[PDB]
């Protein structure tokens, strides 16, 4: 959101055709330093890092030191290798390295999910033991023995009504007093201990952790998996991270961007985060935390970020060596900071747009309560 | 209840999963393996307890599940215990007044769902994987 | 050495057995027959219509109460003496 | 005399950490520890349903003799006088 | 009626045991006050501001309403809010018992609660951001090798392996790294009290 194409675009006008934080950033710095300006947008599309054998930039910084243009304002990294031939004014805004990953699904427990730990192969195959049971101590209790087949109280009826009792663990109204009475009714109970104690085994595991864990949060691993492929910005100041590094895993970050085939540096973030989404955890994307805040704060919402950032770099407001209007530039940027007009900017463009705005950062603890949408099922 | 079973025996759609027809879903049975929704379909292929690359040698437990699935003894059972409790409860318009006769036959009905309830978990156990 | 690395093997069919030990399953049964003769004994022992059959516990109604104590069910018989009930 | 100035600045063991771990690794070598639950199948649990039907066939058994037996149709004080008697030896 | 408040039964008291030791010792944290908003709803806790302090000149040019509130509640507070060194506003809070706030910079603070006797707390988010730079006068020589080398470090991460160096090798309170492990006790006649009662 550091510059948008406004709606009525046809409709307006010069620089009220854009609308975007760094063009709110134009009109305040300029009203603090007093001069008229004018936005223009760059032909590359790029940002200006150096050619091989010629160092001529590619990119905004390209049109800024070449006399093209006056001011930069835009996220541009502040990197040694700008600074050391442009001005840049103090940082408006902090960041780092982050990576942007596709949170799969939602996946929330179903009405009839205390069912889960046993299989449904299972109470189906418990209801035919039930059935199987209790027509077999029906059959043993009623048979030739004055009417002395009524001395059992077995029926049918009350041969169902025993195993349910049995099976509930609830006691039960009579008991079996025959031998062959008593065999089904103690491997009934045998049963019965066996399968409800599994259920309630297996159901104190489901009541910790059922989520997801997050594949690659710990950045050591995503620089390790070869599935999970990797990229950044083409002349990206990303880019033009790694290929200094001197942490080991940053040294084997490198090598798989060097090594990837084929290239997996998008052509711009926006696309770069349409691949992702087409990944399905095929791929990940490297990108600044502030342009990866914008990405989950905008539908369909399953973007995240996971870990910290790997670094801070910080963007600035450029101007040429020895331009003579950066100076109170850079005295409108430190009027600016401490006046909390950046922040106020950094929240109005970051929070208002919360079309997700949901804000959960989770429940993380593990000694947590049922909930009634858990267990609204036996009630129905 | 002869029907069923007999109908169950001698039809395969008993499985709904993704496999080989020709040696991706299956229109599998317990028979034979046969196959839906694939350039090829109609084929229908016999089932094979495999030991080539088993991974099963020298166990008591599967060898013993080996041999009850692939030759299924147990719905076979549960089709002749059935077919024998029919021919008892049919033999009580003839010969009647025996008055043990249908005890002879009804236990045979029971017996037949014992043999066809643990048809089912054998099914259920083998084919995990 | 180099082996061709095994497959992680299932449970068997006996795999509700295993959180007990072998020789605590043997020591169950022990006490099982120890409890119920016991049960036999103290009731059903000359008290004193006929006061030989009060109690309903024989001894295969005493094997099938500790059969019910152990498998946290309900029967409908109960000791009923102070000797009996510890 | 370099190969123990490798080895004494832990060179040669960063570079045996770096080399034997970097390339291809299996999934149970590092986060293969890691550990998860899952519902009870059936092949989990069969034996139980085995010892069920089996203690099924064994009731209708028994009660088919007792019934083979009351419709053909016994200790003596004596002989469990006796029983008990060898019973007690042995 | 019967046979299904049975199965009622056997699923919600077999949820009720799942995890039953674990929430009769949960050993939760209080947390009263957070999130600078909710520091002006519980505004009688006594603030706390270093004297020649940019934390003062903040809140001297106080703007937004819910941050003017609170230096308009310490400027006519008794007694003086300040103190004269970091020691100073570290000790006072600590007497005092959840009663004496200390507004202060983000990094100290993650170095107090680090440290050993670590009994307070970082609460809330960072309420705007700002930067340390090395100076020099204006016109200075130095000035231009010196900003070319702070990016020259930060680039190759040696400011960051040397902001990792030292706030973590220093007094490490137990609940920081490894305070994420838990275990197991018997139950305490305190935790099961009510059923007593
Ligand atoms: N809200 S924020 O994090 O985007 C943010 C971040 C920063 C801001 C202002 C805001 Cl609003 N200004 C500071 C500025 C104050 C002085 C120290 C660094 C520059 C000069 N830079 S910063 O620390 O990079
Ligand atoms: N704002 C970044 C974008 C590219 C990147 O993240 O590397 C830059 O100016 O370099
Ligand atoms: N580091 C601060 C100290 C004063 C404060 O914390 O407000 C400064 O340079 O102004």
């Amino acid at each position: 959101p550091y510059v948008m194409m406004k709606k009525n675009h046809e409709m307006l006008e010069g620089n009220e055709r854009y609308e975007g934080y760094c063009v709110d950033l134009a009109a305040e710095i300029a009203k603090h330093c007093g001069f008229k300006y004018k936005l223009t947008i760059v032909g590359d599309g790029k940002y200006g890092a150096r050619d091989a054998d010629t160092k001529i930039w590619n990119g905004m910084v390209g049109e800024l030191v070449y006399g093209k243009a006056d001011i930069a304002i835009a996220p541009l990294t502040i990197t040694l290798v700008r600074e050391e031939v442009i001005d840049f004014s103090k940082p408006f805004m902090s960041l780092g390295i982050s990576i942007m990953i596709k949170k799969p699904q939602k996946s929330k427990p179903g009405v009839f999910s205390f069912l889960d730990p046993l299989a449904y192969e299972i109470w189906m195959c418990i209801v035919f033991a039930y059935i199987g049971v209790s027509v077999v101590l029906f059959l043993v209790s009623r048979f030739s023995p004055q009417s002395s087949e009524s001395t059992n109280e077995f029926g049918i009826f009350n041969s169902l009504w025993f195993s349910l009792g049995a099976f509930m663990q609830q006691g039960c109204d009579i008991s079996p007093r025959s031998l062959s009475g008593r065999i089904v009714g103690g491997v009934w109970w045998f049963f019965t201990l066996i399968i409800i104690s599994s259920y309630t085994a297996n159901l104190a595991a489901f009541l910790t952790v059922e989520r997801m864990v997050s594949p690659i949060e710990s950045a050591e691993d995503l620089s390790k998996q070869t599935e999970i492929a990797y990229g950044t910005l083409d002349s990206g100041s990303t880019k033009e991270f790694f290929r200094r590094s001197k942490i080991a895993v940053f040294d084997k970050m490198w090598t798989y961007m060097r090594s990837a085939e084929p290239s997996v540096f998008v052509r711009t973030t926006a696309e770069g985060v349409a691949r992702v989404r087409k990944s399905k955890g095929k791929y990940a994307y490297l990108l600044e935390s502030t342009m990866n805040e914008y990405i989950e704060q905008r539908k369909p919402c399953d973007t995240m970020k996971v870990g910290g950032n790997l670094d801070s770099k910080g963007y600035g407001i450029a101007t040429p060596k020895g331009s003579s209007l950066g100076t109170p530039v850079n005295l409108a940027v430190l009027k600016l900071s401490e006046q909390g007009v950046l922040d106020k900017l950094k929240n109005k463009w970051w929070y208002d747009k919360g079309e997700c705005g949901a804000k959960d950062s989770g429940s993380k603890e593990k000694t947590s309560a049922l909930s009634l949408s858990n267990v609204a099922g036996v009630f129905y | 209840a002869f029907s069923l079973m007999t109908i169950a025996v001698g039809t395969d759609y008993w499985l709904y999963s993704r496999g080989v027809c020709k040696t991706v879903m299956t229109h599998s049975g317990l028979w034979r393996t046969c196959c839906l929704e694939g350039n090829f379909k109609g084929l229908c292929k016999q089932i094979d307890h495999f030991p080539e690359d088993a991974d099963y040698e020298a166990d008591t437990a599967e060898y013993f599940l080996r041999a009850v699935r692939a030759s299924s003894i147990f719905p076979i059972l549960s089709v002749i215990l059935l077919f024998m409790g029919g021919l008892c409860i049919a033999a009580s318009e003839f010969y009647k007044t025996r008055h043990n006769i249908i005890l002879s036959a009804g236990i045979f009905f029971v017996s037949a769902g014992l043999s066809n309830i643990i048809g089912i978990i054998v099914y259920i156990s083998a084919n995990a994987g | 050495i180099m082996i061709k690395k095994p497959q992680k093997s299932k449970p068997g069919v006996f795999s509700f057995l295993d959180p007990l030990a072998y020789e605590i399953w043997m020591c169950i049964v022990f006490a099982y027959i120890g409890v119920s003769v016991v049960l036999f004994l103290v009731s059903r022992f000359s008290p004193y219509q006929s006061s030989e059959s009060t109690n309903e516990f024989g001894i295969f109604n005493s094997l099938w109460f500790s059969l019910g104590a152990f498998m946290q069910q309900g029967c409908d018989i109960s000791p009923r003496s102070l000797s009996g009930r510890i | 005399l370099a190969v123990l100035k490798l080895s004494e600045q832990g060179v040669l063991d960063k570079l045996k950490n770096k080399w034997w771990y970097d390339k291809g690794e299996c999934g149970a070598k590092d986060s293969g520890s890691k550990e998860k639950t899952s519902a009870l199948s059936l092949s989990n649990v069969a034996g139980v349903f085995y010892i069920l039907v089996g203690g099924l066939g064994l009731a209708m058994l028994v009660a088919l003799i007792e019934f083979c037996y009351k419709s053909r149709a016994l200790f003596d004080r004596g002989v469990q006088m006796l029983l008990t008697t060898v019973g007690a030896f042995a």
